[PDB]
């Protein structure tokens, strides 16, 4: 669950959607869900 | 006296929809309505008129389809006939709303509400009144049209359910008035082959929409034959037994128009007046509206107001939604009126509709915004329907490229609309748009090639 | 000998978009076509195939709009101004195409390409044969015809474009192949008043459509004279040199049916064969189709492909979006196919689209799906339209609220997809629309009230 926009970040940023943080509120993946798991490490 | 536990004054779309919810939460709802159930919009508002509309184009299209090689010769209208129908679709749905107001057991009782203190109304029918008395009370009265002196409403000076029940197509008519109203009756009867007049005081025609958008519909208008003067003070009119002549000051310039008809649509008045809301103490706004929170509940606690009363856009789905909000606040259920946008649609020729900001109150709220917009013109199934005039405009917040705004002035910008109005409320962001695929070839892969453009 | 860095063969809607991204991206594109530019879509596919259909609803409604009132008399239709029309129509999208490439600066080559190598084609114009020597290529050929066994193409066994371009009204049509295609021709030439017959080999026209809504479509061909013969077995034509017999087997009995004219859409293959892509190394299908990765790309790392000579939806716009995913992933972008649905609009009389999962579908995925359906019947502005027969569909995962299918059959159905289409692709809920208030009265609306029932 996420939005094109969302999707597309993580793919230019070579992160693995499928396993990146679903911070909630919907249960979806946010831009900042996949600044985590790539900032945050 | 009869007591009852949440009492709804107006059985329109806000009145009634109240009225069901309330019940579904349990309260035991008595609905008060003087006229038809279903209120302005079933009866002489949005259906009606859209019906109207919708026979017109129907007329329009048959008589000119000559670019596509299709000649008609000799296009009848049978008014008699167009007007039967559009009784069969009112009753149709009125009978509706009546049957979903006894389907939840709300009582409905045929008078005239009136409030004698801050907990009981009296209802008055025939030569007999009955007192009740409420726990709670949801005021939905809606509006009616102003009566401008030396314009007094009468058999040829009308009122937008005059001109929807018109026996016969008029061959002139002069609308005073450039809004919603006033352009779609006036365009409706321009198809059906009447000489339209249509006098604004204002520098421009449908005031609230881009000018641009007023531009295009003032630009087909005109070839349809209609006439519109802007800056225009109507003056008066001397009625005839056969016609009314009006006079009118534009440019410094007094003239005179022979017309079969008169349409004023210069506005409308809530109904909160000699309702013993003065009394009560509900304190009304600079415009005769009445002032509520953001639960809907007036100056008196126990009492809610909702729709054409109350303060916004006078549309049907502001007062349904209100309508929800207040049953919901009587009941606990914890509820706001705090939506992001009701879109808005006119019927004129080219469709109108508009959702979130425009380009203008978004940046002189000092907001950071792009507008995008994209010509119908170059879409193919525009040019396949053979109407090129219109486009798509998008108000997208610079700082996140997040939508707060769309306007679509073309063919089923009524239809268009609802995915725009879903994105503004979802808060999805230009690109979002971008990357869904819309169909081929259809009007809404414009929005997709618009929010492109946006990027 | 002629060098260059992006070579694309094909000037179709995934190829000219995929020309021009990759031009966006600073590449040198050399864009090779031995027809003319924008393909099957603009010349012989969508825009046509809309636009015929525009002038026979055109036709249609104006002889048939008796219920309102509306009586015209000896409508005339003159094919060959109709076909002056859509000519234009098309003459003024394609010049659009030819102007973006030379605007974007596309290096345009006429002819039939041919791979010599993994690095190298030859495209023949005529007698003359050049050799252009490229970096990396994007294969967009498209897709033709299949013509059936015993019914060779001729000027009387019609294919999609025979039909489009007819010089006149046949006095009676048989078509082969109860396909969208089908439907589309099939129901224009009805509206024109053409005889026409149908006749699929399933059990029911519309196959990748739900029995509901193709029984409505069906419904209404009966209501024009159309006679559908379903589980039917087409054996062969004899053009009579002045009409065509046609002989198919049905229910055992083996019948022969007399026509002006035969049109046989039945399906369309891939125009992979005789490209020499065998030799280079390009893994395919049995069927002919290329097998393709995410970044559409082929065994031959160099060369991608797209459009309908690769997997998915036969559709101009997943074409399209390939088109764009190519010469990204060429740039180095690290692009990829990513799209959760893909919407697909008939236009049939009751016009038909669908995006995301049917139904049926779901489950048999092995999903708990619920399925809302609301009536046109009820919405108001179908009520004014006076075309009440449709409905809308919302398949929602049962276990979180999230829509993954819609189908809306009704008018306007292909600008009301667009919505619900957004939705799927964002991972929305029922309660996602239902809580965002559309416009009143308006089709577009019946997917809130459908949500609303969902809820
Ligand atoms: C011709 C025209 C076209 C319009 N087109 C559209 C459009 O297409 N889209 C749109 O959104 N809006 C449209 N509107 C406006 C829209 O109809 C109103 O916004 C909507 O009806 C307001 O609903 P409501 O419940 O507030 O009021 P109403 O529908 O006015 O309901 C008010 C009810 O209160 C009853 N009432 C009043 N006083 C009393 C009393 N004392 N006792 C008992 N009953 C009482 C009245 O009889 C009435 O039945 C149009 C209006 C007009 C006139
Ligand atoms: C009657 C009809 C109705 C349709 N309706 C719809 C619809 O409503 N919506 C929709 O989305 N889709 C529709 N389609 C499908 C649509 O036409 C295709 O999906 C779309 O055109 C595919 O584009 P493409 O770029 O893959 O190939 P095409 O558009 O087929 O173009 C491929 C190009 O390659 C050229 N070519 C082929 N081989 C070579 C070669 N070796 N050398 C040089 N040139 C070559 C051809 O001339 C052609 O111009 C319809 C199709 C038909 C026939």
């Amino acid at each position: 669950i996420a939005m094109p926009s969302v999707r597309k970040y993580a793919r230019e940023k070579g992160v693995d959607i499928r396993l990146v943080q679903g911070t909630g509120k919907n249960g979806r993946v946010l831009k900042e869900d996949i600044d985590a798991f790539l900032a945050g490490g | 006296a009869i007591e009852t536990e949440t009492l709804v004054v107006g059985a329109g779309p806000g009145g009634y929809v109240a009225a069901i919810r309330a019940a579904q939460l349990g309260q035991k709802v008595t609905i008060v309505e003087k006229g038809n159930l279903g209120g302005v919009c079933l009866n002489v508002g949005c259906i009606p008129s859209k019906a109207l509309i919708s026979a017109s184009h129907r007329y329009e299209q048959a008589k000119h389809s000559e670019e596509m090689g299709i000649k008609a010769e000799n296009v009848t209208i049978d008014f008699a006939k167009v007007q039967e129908w559009k009784a069969s679709v009112v009753k149709k749905l009125t009978g509706g709303v009546e049957g979903l107001l006894k389907g939840n057991k709300v009582e409905i009782v045929k008078g005239e509400a009136y409030f004698v203190d801050a907990n009981t109304v009296r209802v008055v029918n025939g030569d007999s009144a009955q007192t009740y008395t409420f726990k709670n009370a949801i005021i939905a009265t809606g509006s009616r049209p102003i009566e401008l002196p030396n314009f007094k409403f009468s058999n040829r000076i009308l009122d937008s359910t005059g001109a929807l029940n018109l026996g016969e197509v008029p061959k002139s008519l002069v609308v005073i008035g450039g809004g919603y109203i006033g352009i779609e009756l006036g365009t409706a009867y321009a198809n059906f082959g009447t000489k339209v007049t249509i006098l604004e005081g204002a520098g421009e025609i449908l005031s609230g929409f881009e000018k641009q958008m007023a531009a295009i519909i003032k630009k087909r208008l005109k070839k349809k034959g209609v006439e519109v003067v802007t800056n225009a003070l109507a003056k008066g009119a001397e009625e005839r037994e056969d016609g009314v002549t009006v006079t009118y000051e534009a440019n410094g310039e007094t003239k005179t128009i022979d017309a079969d008809y008169v349409l004023v649509t210069v506005g409308r008045r809530p109904n909160t007046d000699e309702l013993g809301l003065e009394q009560i103490g509900i304190k009304m706004t600079n415009r005769g509206l009445i002032e509520v929170d953001q639960q809907c509940r007036t100056s008196v606690p126990n009492i809610f107001a909702i729709g054409d009363i109350v303060p916004g856009p006078a549309l049907a789905h502001k007062a349904s939604y209100e309508g929800k909000v207040a049953a919901e606040a009587i009941a606990g259920h914890p509820s706001a009126v705090d939506y992001v946008a009701i879109p808005a649609v006119v019927f004129s020729d080219p469709e109108c509709a508009s959702v979130g900001y425009f380009e203008q109150q978004a940046k002189d709220e000092g907001i950071d915004v792009i507008a995008a917009k994209f010509p119908f013109a170059a879409n193919g199934r525009a040019l396949a329907l053979n109407d090129t005039d219109g486009f798509l405009k998008l108000v997208v917040r610079k700082e996140d490229g997040v939508i707060i705004g769309a306007q679509i002035i073309g063919p089923n910008a009524s239809d268009m609309i609802a995915e725009l109005g879903l994105a503004i409320e979802a808060g999805m962001t230009a690109e979002d748009i971008a990357l869904t695929i819309h169909a081929h070839p259809t009007l809404g892969e414009i929005a997709m090639e618009a929010a492109e453009v946006a990027l």
